[PDB]
């Protein structure tokens, strides 16, 4: 205890780029939060009830690199910032909150744990403002419950001159409706 | 014009 959470990394430059090229990953697939890379960014992605969940500003409207080949999104809300790509197997599959508890984390891509108060359906505020450098490149990681079950989904920083004081994201309320729809 | 590539992954305890 509390939550705690590390790193592990799959692939280097070279092989990023051909498997970008090939859309072919024959790369063991393990853990609640993966690690995404296109040609030019890198981002997370959540897993959640079976679909690897991510933003669009991310991921736009590509394919995920998987065992069989490239998979479509199956999932794809421009105006929301929200994709998902069923689970690639072996993938750690979260648990939606339910609770309801407003004391939530924030999972970064350097793998810390950060607190953070929900202040309302999407939007929380970092206990400890952290520099917006930090925060980069963990767009689509997941925001926990105290239980370690996920709420939502990082989107957005609120920041001024370099610093961010709270965090908006997308809730697994958000992915239902998504899921509902089409 | 590529994929999404997994490169790494976080594990959670
Ligand atoms: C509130 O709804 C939002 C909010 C922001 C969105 C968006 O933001 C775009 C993308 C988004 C963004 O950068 N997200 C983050 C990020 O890490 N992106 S990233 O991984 O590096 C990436 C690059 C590769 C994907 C979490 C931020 C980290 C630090 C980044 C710090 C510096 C930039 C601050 C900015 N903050 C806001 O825009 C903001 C703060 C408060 N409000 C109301 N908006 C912001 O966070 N973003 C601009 C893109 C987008 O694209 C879609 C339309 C396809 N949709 C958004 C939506 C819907
Ligand atoms: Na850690």
């Amino acid at each position: 205890a509390p939550i705690t959470a590390y790193s592990q990394q799959t692939r280097g430059l070279l092989g990023c780029i051909i498997t970008s090229l090939t859309g072919r990953d024959k790369n063991q697939v393990d853990g609640e939060v993966q690690v995404l890379s296109t040609a030019t960014q890198s981002f997370l992605a959540t897993c959640v009830n079976g679909v690897c969940w991510t933003v669009y500003h991310g991921a736009g409207s590509k394919t995920l690199a998987g065992p069989k080949g490239p998979i479509t999104q199956m999932y794809t809300n421009v105006d929301q910032d929200l994709v998902g790509w069923p689970a690639p197997p072996g993938a750690r599959s979260m648990t939606p909150c339910t609770c309801g508890s407003s004391d939530l984390y924030l999972v970064t891509r350097h793998a810390d744990v950060i607190p953070v108060r929900r202040r309302g359906d999407s939007r929380g505020s970092l206990l400890s403002p952290r520099p917006v450098s930090y925060l980069k490149g963990s767009s689509g990681g997941p925001l926990l419950c105290p239980s370690g079950h996920v709420v939502g989904i990082f989107k957005a920083a609120v920041c001024t001159r370099g610093v961010a004081k709270a965090v908006d994201f997308i809730p697994v309320e958000s992915m239902e409706t998504t899921m509902r729809a089409s | 014009k590529g994929s999404v590539v997994i490169v790494g992954r976080i594990i959670l305890s």
